[PDB]
């Protein structure tokens, strides 16, 4: 839902604010623009507060209007449009399955449903332990390592029903599994061989024209 | 001369605040900013 | 010296650089059709409905936002130019809710006149509409937003004319509301005037709700003596009982609003 | 020249296109990055502007306006206002993944670009937008540019040249649209990312109310190997008015999804075969091919058999190169419901701000999501035609016409399909 409704959990008093090492680093990010737009520093400021405090209460949207001398409604503008912002509570790992067609065309559909067997939960809902939440997202720029998810700042690529079953086993006992393909290349290289770049690159001022 | 190896692994000990912190990192070398002239558009 | 010459299907008019191709229209006594424009708000150009053919240009523009250039042809009369305001009328009603018979706007509302004059006459949305959640915002303006189509004249009226910044959209696409997001009341000496602008029934009158129909009213212009501005007003009268309180347009004094006391 | 493909890897720009080298700033230098850069940018920004107009670099962004041109419209006389260059890292376009190689395997690239394209327009900052889901990929850059900061190659007096330059990151917070030019402008500046309406231009108007050029991470990447080598080097790759190397993604239904390096102008089928294995099942078992995004209308297979990759000979086939990203679909796919997830995807990101896109695409995705199932009549498929034609060209932004243009492709070369749904349906019920 895209409007707000106070509870005890979630009103303009619940506490929150800035720890003194982030109130730096809000005056790094304000001083990347210029004077007298200070209102550019909404989006990372507001993605801060998520980093330190998980998700954004209603009070947090308020602390980062009152820093930066922008109004309420502004802020939760902003809140409300980029759908990296959490306003309410997710779990320790957010796991994002990408289901748009380059990814669906590769089985996306069997990542889904392996995730949802093995948390026993349903897309949108979180584990009752409140360590695992699961959602559908839009392309993750990731496709030709499709299938893939985001699981908090990391992508897992080339999966199977068994390779995220392995992630999430090594989420729950504490490990921090490794981002990347799970299917045997590195990155974005043809499986196979590579079709291009085999030969050393060439060096400082290969082809250059003259006059420089 | 090696190409079978990635060498692009520093990422995997990045953590949540390895971009802000190198933002911080980065102010010093900055040029001072322009001014509109006023605090805000609501000045 | 400093002005231009455009042509308004054909015919020439002579305008200052930077009027908008929707002015240039004004000069000649056309009315381009329009919801998010008001020429007393910033420039929004996002209903669309403004859209008109320029001569030899591929591409409809939006005649309030687009600033003339010499020698341009306006046809707001083409095919290209009917079937743009045909198409988007379209839009506009495919979620708006069959509201007419219990909606205070019915018999004075831009989206139904409009559509009478520039819209086509009859449905091809086959799909569920949209239904949205009302809110909240004070004992004088009710919220029907489900009426809402989205064009931010209250908004924009807000900041700029207001001075203040309570009114915003929340959400995305399709979803797209506009309120407050918290539950915050709109208690301004000048809200009263959103109602006025807003092109449907989404905002309206919380004493008037239900008491009248445009048709019937009688208007009495007059001048309002709640304090020594001299706002110019209509009083709408039915069967010799007040029913309202509208602003009446003074450039010089009050514009096109009055205060909440005086409405 | 009239046959093209089969670049070599010395004539490649992005030689850490896989990242098996050294992505910091000395593996970077010992490829050939920030070499002579005081000399370019001593050259003078009409020289610079030269280069990439000779090149015929044309956008890589999905848009293909020429390069040279357009960056010449900052090549105007100050007037107090800074000037800004804005480099486009969204890459939100589905199926599309090339900038994000050149961001965490060859960001010492992208840098150098921003000074050489910020000396040309005169900007004193490059601000570069990236997704906030590239978080890995941001910090990479990050670390660049401090190397870079370092180096005193950036910064004040760049390179020795007299020439200072700050090159900031930002990042998104979550949306597709926030790669449009104008929407991009309006996130940096802390608002919803909503598009512009035009008039003004960025280069008269753009971020912070600034002259601003938005360029795409391939098109900046790639202007100073033009300068050190030539634009007449860039020009002899590809058919006349589409130079260049492209770098292209590959997925779908292809033995081997990849992204690669190939020249402008190689045909679809020879790039899908020689570097992505071929087609899933054999070339015989191909049945539609999106050629550069999911904004682009797919071709049949009859199409690819011969269709060329670049911009004006996939306009020809009813189509565009866009982004160059190729979605390969086998037989086994059901045509209808990918094109119907596409515009899923167009629903949930168009911003909503103006009336055509924010209803029509709703209105399109509804009646697709039956077009699926087949639960319609063929007379609403005439009906969708003329409702994607009022969406598109009445929109604020492009990606109106992004959603509508792929309902296009469908009901152009896939009518029968559809038809056969409903009839399927209809019998059924
Ligand atoms: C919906 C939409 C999304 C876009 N996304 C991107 C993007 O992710 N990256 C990009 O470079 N251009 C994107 N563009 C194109 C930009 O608006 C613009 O044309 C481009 O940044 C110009 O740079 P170029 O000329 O170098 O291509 C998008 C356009 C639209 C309409
Ligand atoms: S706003 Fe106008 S069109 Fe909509 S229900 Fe009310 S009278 Fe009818
Ligand atoms: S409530 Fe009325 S004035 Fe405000 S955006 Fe909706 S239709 Fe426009
Ligand atoms: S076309 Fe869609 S994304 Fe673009 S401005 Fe209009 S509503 Fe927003
Ligand atoms: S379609 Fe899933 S990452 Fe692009
Ligand atoms: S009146 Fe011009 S777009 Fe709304
Ligand atoms: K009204």
């Amino acid at each position: 839902l895209f409007v707000h409704r106070d509870t005890p959990e979630n009103n303009p008093e619940t506490p929150f604010d800035f720890t003194p090492e982030n109130y730096k680093r809000i005056e790094a990010i304000v001083k990347n623009y210029p004077e007298g737009h200070k209102a550019a520093a909404v989006l990372p400021v507001l993605d801060l507060a998520q980093r330190q405090n998980g998700w954004l209460p209603i009070s947090a949207m308020n602390k980062v209007a009152e820093i930066l001398q922008v109004p309420p409604m502004r802020v939760y503008e902003v809140a409300t449009f980029y759908t990296m912002y959490n306003r309410k509570p997710v779990g320790k790992y957010h796991i994002q399955v990408c289901t748009t067609t380059p990814c669906m065309l590769r089985n996306s559909d069997s990542i889904l449903e392996a995730i949802q067997k093995k948390l026993g939960i349903k897309v949108g809902e979180t584990t009752p332990d409140k360590l695992f939440t699961l959602i559908e997202v839009e392309c993750l720029g990731a496709c030709v390592n499709a299938p893939m998810v985001q699981i908090n700042d990391n992508y897992y690529e080339d999966l199977t029903p068994k390779d995220i079953e392995e992630i999430i086993d090594e989420l729950k006992a504490g490990k921090i599994p490794k981002p990347g393909p799970r299917s045997g290349r590195f990155s974005c290289e043809p499986a196979g061989g590579l079709t291009s770049l085999t030969e050393p690159p060439k060096g400082p001022g290969f082809g250059v024209q003259a006059g420089l | 001369f090696d190409n079978t190896t990635y060498k692009n692994l520093q990422h995997h000990d990045y953590s949540t605040y390895t971009f802000l912190d190198l933002n911080l990192d980065l102010s010093k070398f900055r040029m001072p900013q322009p001014s509109s002239g006023r605090e805000s558009p609501r000045h | 010296s400093n002005l231009i010459e455009v042509f308004v299907d054909g015919q020439s008019v002579m305008v200052e650089p930077g009027t908008t191709v929707l002015q240039a229209c004004e000069k000649v006594g056309m009315q381009i059709p329009r919801f998010c424009y008001h020429e007393r708000l910033s420039v929004a150009g996002n209903c669309r409905m403004c859209l008109v053919e320029i001569e030899k240009a591929p591409k409809v523009v939006a005649a309030c936002a687009m600033p003339v250039m010499k020698g341009w042809n306006i046809l707001t009369n083409s095919e290209k130019t009917k079937k743009a305001r045909e198409g988007v009328m379209e839009f506009l009603l495919a979620n708006h809710p069959l509201d007419c018979p219990i909606c205070d706007q019915g018999g004075e509302c831009d989206l139904q006149d409009q559509s009478m004059m520039f819209g086509s006459d009859r449905s091809r949305f086959l799909e569920g509409k949209r239904a949205v959640e009302d809110k909240n915002i004070g004992p004088l303006v009710k919220t029907i937003m489900t009426r809402c189509i989205q064009c931010t004249r209250c908004i924009r009226f807000a900041s700029e004319i207001a001075g203040v910044d309570d009114l915003g959209t929340t959400g995305r696409g399709n979803d797209m509301q506009v309120g407050t997001y918290i539950e915050k009341m709109f208690m301004s000496e000048l809200s009263g005037n959103i109602i006025d602008i807003c092109p449907v029934g989404a905002l309206t009158s919380k004493p008037y709700a239900f008491t009248a129909r445009p048709w019937e009213t009688r208007k009495t212009e007059s001048i309002d003596v709640m304090d020594a501005v001299g706002s110019n007003i209509v009083v709408s009268t039915r069967t010799g009982e007040v029913m309202r309180i509208l602003p009446r347009m003074h450039e010089d004094i009050n514009e096109e609003w009055i205060s909440d006391k005086t409405r | 020249k009239t046959s093209f493909g089969s670049l070599k890897d010395e004539d490649r720009i992005f030689t850490n296109l896989y990242g098996r080298h050294d992505w910091r700033l000395k593996g970077a230098q010992s490829r050939g990055d920030w070499y002579k850069t005081k000399e370019i940018l001593l050259k003078g920004p009409d020289w610079i502007l030269g280069e990439v107009k000779t090149s015929g670099l044309r956008g890589r962004g999905g848009a293909g306006f020429p390069t040279g041109l357009k960056w010449s419209f900052m090549n105007k006389p100050s007037d107090g206002r800074p000037k800004y260059l804005v480099v486009n890292a969204d890459e939100g376009e589905p199926g599309t993944c090339k900038d994000r190689e050149i961001i965490r395997h060859d960001p010492h690239k992208l840098v150098e670009g921003c000074l050489v394209g910020g000396r040309a327009m005169g900007a004193r900052a490059a601000y570069i937008y990236i997704r906030g889901e590239f978080y890995n990929e941001a910090s990479n850059l990050q670390v660049a540019i401090r190397e870079a900061y370092e180096a005193g190659l950036i910064g004040k007096n760049a390179c020795g040249s007299g020439y200072d330059f700050d090159v900031f990151v930002v990042r998104g917070a979550g949306a597709y649209i926030c790669g449009e030019e104008t929407a991009l402008i309006e996130s940096i500046e802390g608002k919803q990312g909503k598009p512009r309406l035009k008039p003004p231009f960025p280069a008269d108007v753009g971020v912070f109310g600034c002259p601003t050029t938005v360029a795409n991470v391939e098109t900046v990447a790639v202007s100073p190997t033009i300068c050190r080598r030539g634009g007449a080097w860039f020009a002899s790759f590809g058919r006349e008015r589409n130079s260049g190397t492209k770098l292209f993604n590959i997925s779908g239904h292809v033995n081997n999804p990849c992204t690669v390096e190939e020249e402008m102008s190689v045909p679809l089928k020879e790039l899908i075969e020689k570097h992505a294995g071929g087609v899933t099942g054999g070339w015989d078992n191909l049945l539609a091919v999106i050629p550069g995004g999911s904004s682009t209308p797919l071709i049949p297979k009859s199409v690819c058999e011969t269709v060329l990759m670049d911009f004006d000979a996939l306009i020809q086939a009813q189509t565009g190169l866009g982004t160059a990203a190729v979605i390969v679909m086998d037989r086994s796919t059901d045509i209808v419901k990918a094109i119907a997830r596409l515009i899923e995807f167009y629903k949930h990101e168009s911003c909503g701000q103006c009336t055509p896109c924010r209803e029509g695409v709703d209105w399109m995705n509804k009646v697709m999501a039956r077009f699926v199932r087949g639960d319609a009549r063929p007379a609403e498929i005439d009906s969708l035609w003329e409702i994607s034609k009022q969406i598109e060209g009445h929109t604020i932004c492009a990606l109106g016409d992004g959603a509508a243009w792929p309902v296009q492709g469908l009901i152009r070369h896939f009518r029968p399909e559809l038809e056969e749904r409903m009839q399927q349906f209809a019998q059924q019920h």
